[PDB]
């Protein structure tokens, strides 16, 4: 992200042609492989540590270190800034190699997992209605 | 040249040297043909650098053969580093041998 | 030998023999090292060192042979303990000057650095009596030769001769520096020679010369050890400062923090509970506010002093060698910048040292030496009837006086990972049970040590043989936090092993492991309880009918089902309104008792009037938690009557 | 009120009167253990932009 | 002086010379404090310096002599 | 019993008496003169008590026969020596060893 932090374009030119000449289906394969689970705020692990600290460091619950994931989708956003309409097409269809991985489909399936992860977290929470930090920080 | 072909097919995979349990003493028995042994020797050297499993296969009766291989041929340093590779595996060394 | 410089067949064949001598005596074959010196007789190697007409192949072999005959056994031994930095609290350690107003040639060096034990290479009937460490030679004569070698070779090699001994400059410099490298590590070259040898290198020139490729790679390893000795001096600097600081801070706060406690009344409103807390948290509370008393002038002075010369030129000389001399050898450039990162980040190396070290007292320095030797024994033994030394090593660890006193130290040594590596190294077996018996002893000594063993259960269960499974259940026995930290998917692998017992006996161990997985305190958890019994619908495994069939009919099946009831007896919902006034915790009360219509008088009466106290006492907890005062009277005298009759039947 | 007020001193007498009192070994250790999370995390770390700009000083550059 | 033995007997009910965490948790729930198992294991091992796990009577009496 | 050729005589009458540790100097080669040991080479005097049975018995029986200052040649029978195994790595099966032994002091 540090190279692309200004929404750079010459480097955006560089990654596309490097993906064209030395065509690497393993890269997008390793993207969705990274992207596969990658985080879920999963309230089952939330319940136990409340009971654990209720009757006995901490903080390792939250989507299993989701700070990595905030960097990954930042890297995906900074890979298509400036509306690189070739490259925005390229992340969809990827017509270089023999096989292809549509990451644009997969990134819908990330937040769909996240939306299901956050909605029931309210639905567990919808009756207690007074907020501690552990609700606030994990939100 | 046949041994030269087979010497190629071991240096790539860790599988193929691991697929050479029973051929080992078979090759050491064929080693006493004593006319084409250098082709057999590059074969048996290359398997020994790529499988730590194959080191535990070879026992003393094969070793005394290889020592007497130095007798029949005299002074061949290709034989000599085979014993050095028989000493140390990829990282480790066996105290028994 | 000097004739061989054109006898290239006999040159090369003797070279590969010289490989083979250096081959077989590797990683400390100390009996074979005593065998080889009869053929080599190291005063021959002294003549092999000095002769400036030996070929370069014979030179590099002979210098390498001199190391791994005599030195590499100790050299790798002190190479292992170069990441421990433990120290005693004695007065000479207390009275180090700690600072310049800088030299890497530190005089004191009061760390542990284990012993120098050699043995004579005699040929008398002490065969399995000396047998253990190393041959020896007058190494003090040798270090005189090296300075005689190096100072001559620098001032002669300065003019860039076309001679030098192996023809090239590579055979000239590399075996000397490598010999100097290992000899520096072994606690030789006291500071009269360090100041002499740095006059050959630093003066503050040898590194300023033009050099070939692998020689600076040797120098790269040489520079790192000076930086390493810079590090251990700083830890030895910080520990004596920790002596009087704690001696102040224990008297200053804790007595005067108690002074307002005596002058208060006895209530604990705010001021008592703020530092009366957990001990490490009390130290975290006491030290946490110093970076925002009368003592904090001592801290802020010293952090400026343990800010931190060599750091100038080392940060220069990597930039030189990259600039004019574009490099091959990816080993070298990897070796280069890790110095350069460590030079511009000296604190980050000091980060990764402080959770590795400790300070002990002078009485405990005895029991550490053999312990560090036996820990050094195992790490040497890691590279391989081979394990006969290991069990005597492991039993020596179990019978150490100062082993129980500091359970953090074995965690600080990381030795549990070392022993667990052997378990991976063994299992692709009599040393199995000698290993795990240490481990089940190892988790049980303290609390956060048991936390350290917790992080391996995903691997640990996979090798259930009959014990390895003893370790996993021992790592969860009491800590309810570690009970809650355990998750579901490994228990799928647990009950998969139970489905394999549809042929049995060996399900007796998984159920005891699950008995430690749900109860753990004197009162069960419910999160581990619900998930396993929902799996035990999916798998089935007359029950009370065939229970009496084992009473007459190899005594394992009556013990086998005796745990299965005890598993269910632990995973009751509760015995309260925790059980009663709740939701769906009573739903498991149905699905449990639905599979068991009662019939339990087989377990109650038929054994108890004669294998007795195991099955029926486990049957007690099932009726007690899962299951009116007619039954408070119905089952009576069934068990109490033989307890009354056979009481004096001893 | 008398018997329960003295008990509240015995409530706290565990947590209060032993406070790093006996062991000088654990005291000097947990100082260092406390010293790690407190004083080490500093900001001598603006060398990096000087470091990389010390690398691009030329062939192939040392950064390259 | 014997009232210190009375306060020691207020915990000890099984009668073996050691105070386990169940007794201190019992009197602590009878008073009104709701300690966690971390705090209860702390205070039940805040006496523990030898490492037997529980609270003995000599350390309790010198603790009573050390506070007041 | 075991064969001894006296190389040069010392004092004759002060043999190494039982209960003394013999500060000696020695070397050693094979039957063919293949050298394999020298206490002079390591610049170190070997020391051993008579009756302690820490040296091999042929060397002790040869050492008892000599005298103070006397140096001698110990041509030992290999079967009184290490024997059929030899030294497992040094001395071959059943080869006659030739020492040049030389006494310096006692205890
Ligand atoms: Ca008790
Ligand atoms: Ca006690």
């Amino acid at each position: 992200i540090a190279i692309l932090n200004g929404g750079n374009s010459t480097v955006q030119q560089k990654m596309l042609e490097y993906l064209k000449e030395k065509k690497d289906v393993g890269f997008f394969q390793s993207l969705a492989g990274l992207m596969q689970s990658c985080s879920v705020l999963d309230l089952n692990a939330f319940e136990r540590q409340n009971k654990a600290e209720g009757l006995g460091g901490s903080g390792e619950k939250v989507l299993q270190d989701d700070e990595f994931t905030c960097d990954l989708f930042r890297f995906l956003q900074l890979l298509c800034e400036g509306h690189n309409s070739d490259f925005q097409n390229y992340l969809r269809t990827q017509t270089g190699n023999n096989t292809t991985v549509n990451i644009i489909i997969s990134t819908v399936d990330y937040l769909l997992r996240v939306q299901e992860s956050i909605s029931d977290f309210y639905w567990y929470y919808s009756g207690k209605d007074v907020i501690d930090e552990q609700g606030q920080r994990n939100f | 040249s046949l041994y030269e072909l087979l010497a190629a097919l071991i240096r790539g995979n860790r599988k193929n040297c691991a697929q050479f349990s029973g051929s080992l003493d078979w090759l050491i028995s064929r080693l006493e043909r004593l006319e084409a042994s250098s082709g057999i020797l590059e074969v048996l050297h290359c398997v020994l650098v790529e499988s730590p499993e194959a080191l535990n296969i070879i026992k003393e009766g094969h070793i005394k053969s290889i020592i007497s291989l130095l007798d029949k041929h005299g002074r061949n340093h290709k034989v000599l580093d085979v014993l050095c590779s028989l000493c140390v595996c990829h990282g480790v060394a066996v105290r028994s041998n | 030998i000097l004739e061989l410089t054109e006898q290239e067949e006999l040159l090369k064949f003797h070279y590969h023999t010289l490989r083979l001598y250096s081959a077989v005596c590797a990683l400390g074959n100390h009996r074979v090292a005593h065998a080889l010196c009869s053929h080599v007789d190291e005063p021959q190697l002294l003549y092999a060192i000095e002769n400036k007409y030996m070929p370069g192949l014979l030179r590099a072999g002979y210098y390498d042979l001199l190391i791994d005959i005599h030195l590499s056994s100790y050299a790798t031994a002190r190479l292992m303990m170069n990441n421990e930095f433990i120290v005693p609290m004695t007065e000479e350690t207390k009275s180090i000057t700690l600072f310049p107003d800088g030299l890497p040639g530190i005089g004191l060096s009061t760390s542990l650095r284990p012993r120098m034990q050699f043995s004579s290479p005699s040929f008398v009937s002490i065969n399995n009596e000396c047998y253990q460490y190393s041959p020896e030679f007058p190494l003090d004569i040798l270090k005189a030769k090296t300075i005689q070698m190096l100072t001559e070779a620098v001032q002669e090699g300065s003019l860039h001769a076309r001679d030098p001994v192996g023809g090239t400059t590579e055979f000239l410099f590399v075996p000397l520096i490598k010999l100097f490298y290992t000899l520096l590590i072994m606690g030789i070259f006291h500071n009269e020679d360090l100041k002499h040898i740095l006059q050959l290198i630093e003066p503050s020139g040898l590194l300023q010369m033009k050099l070939p490729e692998p020689v600076k790679l040797q120098m790269c390893l040489l520079l790192q050890y000076l930086c390493d000795c810079q590090v251990r001096h700083r830890i030895e600097a910080i520990v004596a400062f920790s002596d009087d600081f704690v001696a102040k801070l224990q008297d200053n706060q804790r007595f005067r923090y108690n002074e307002v406690m005596q002058a208060l009344n006895c209530p604990c409103p705010e001021e008592i509970r703020d530092q009366l807390l957990d001990f490490h948290e009390d130290l975290m509370t006491h030290c946490g506010i110093e970076l925002d008393l009368t003592i904090r002038g001592r801290l802020l002075s010293l952090v400026e002093k343990v800010t931190y010369t060599l750091q100038q030129l080392i940060s220069e000389t990597m930039v030189r060698w990259a600039q004019e001399s574009v490099i091959e050898d990816p080993e070298l450039v990897r070796a280069m910048f890790v110095l350069l990162h460590r030079q511009y980040d000296g604190i980050g190396g000091l980060v990764r040292a402080l959770p590795k070290t400790y300070t002990i007292n002078g009485v405990s320095v005895e029991d550490t030496i053999n312990l560090l030797a036996s820990l050094g024994q195992i790490r040497s033994l890691l590279s391989v009837e081979e394990e006969k030394l290991m069990i005597r090593g492991l039993g020596d660890i179990m019978n150490n006086k100062v082993f129980y006193q500091h359970p953090n130290l074995m965690r600080a040594l990381g030795m549990h990972e070392t022993v667990m590596e052997v378990m991976v190294n063994v299992l692709g077996p009599k040393m199995v049970a000698n290993c795990c018996r240490f481990l089940c002893y190892f988790c049980r000594i303290s609390r956060q040590n048991q936390k350290a063993m917790f992080d391996h259960l995903s691997y640990l269960l996979e090798n259930s043989s009959v014990t390895p499974l003893d370790v996993a259940a021992a790592s969860v026995m009491d800590n309810n936090e570690l009970a809650l930290a355990l998750r579901e998917p490994d228990l799928e692998k647990v009950v998969r092993y139970l489905a394999g017992c549809g042929l049995p006996v060996e399900g007796e161990r998984y159920l005891d492991f699950l008995r430690f997985a749900v109860f753990c305190n004197g009162e069960s958890v419910e999160e581990n309880a619900n998930v396993v019994v929902r799996l035990l619908i999916r798998r089935p495994e007359g029950l009370l009918a065939a229970m009496e069939e084992a009473i007459k009919i190899g005594n394992a099946i009556m013990t086998f089902y005796a745990a299965l009831i005890d598993l269910l007896g632990r995973c009751a919902p509760e015995m309260h309104l925790i059980h009663a006034a709740k939701g769906e915790a009573i739903r498991i009360r149905s699905i449990l008792r639905s599979l068991i219509p009662l019939g339990d008088l087989v377990g109650v009466i038929s054994i108890a009037f004669q294998f007795c106290p195991d099955h029926k006492a486990a049957m007690v907890l099932f009726l007690d938690r899962v299951y009116v005062q007619d039954f408070l009277l119905h089952l009576l005298e069934v068990g109490f009557l033989p307890d009354l009759r056979a009481a004096a039947s001893l | 009120l008398l018997s329960k007020q003295r008990k509240r001193a015995v409530v706290a007498c565990f947590r209060m009167a032993p406070l790093y009192n006996l062991p000088r070994h654990r005291a000097v250790n947990l100082f260092l253990q406390g010293y790690e999370k407190s004083w080490i995390e500093t900001e001598e770390h603006y060398f990096e932009d000087k470091l990389i700009e010390d690398l691009a000083k030329p062939r192939v550059d040392p950064l390259h | 002086i014997a009232e210190f033995k009375e306060a020691f007997s207020l915990f000890d009910k099984d009668g073996d010379g050691t105070i386990t965490t169940k007794e201190l948790g019992t009197v602590m729930r009878s008073l009104g404090q709701n300690p966690t198992e971390a705090e209860l294991q702390d205070m039940i091992n805040e006496v523990d310096a030898d490492g037997n796990g529980t609270i003995d009577f000599p350390e309790f009496l010198t603790m009573m002599a050390r506070k007041m | 019993g075991v064969e001894i050729e006296t190389i040069s005589p010392g004092d004759g009458r002060t043999f190494p008496k039982k209960g003394q540790t013999c500060v000696v100097h020695y070397t050693g080669m094979l039957q063919n003169g293949k050298k394999f040991d020298s206490s002079r080479d390591r610049n170190k005097p070997f020391k051993f008590r008579i009756g302690k049975q820490e040296v091999i018995k042929g060397f002790e029986e040869g050492a008892a026969q000599m005298s103070l200052g006397q140096r001698a040649k110990l041509t030992c029978t290999p079967d009184v020596a290490y024997g059929a195994t030899g030294h497992p790595g040094v001395i071959p099966p059943n080869a006659t060893l030739i020492f040049d032994v030389e006494l310096l002091n006692l205890e």
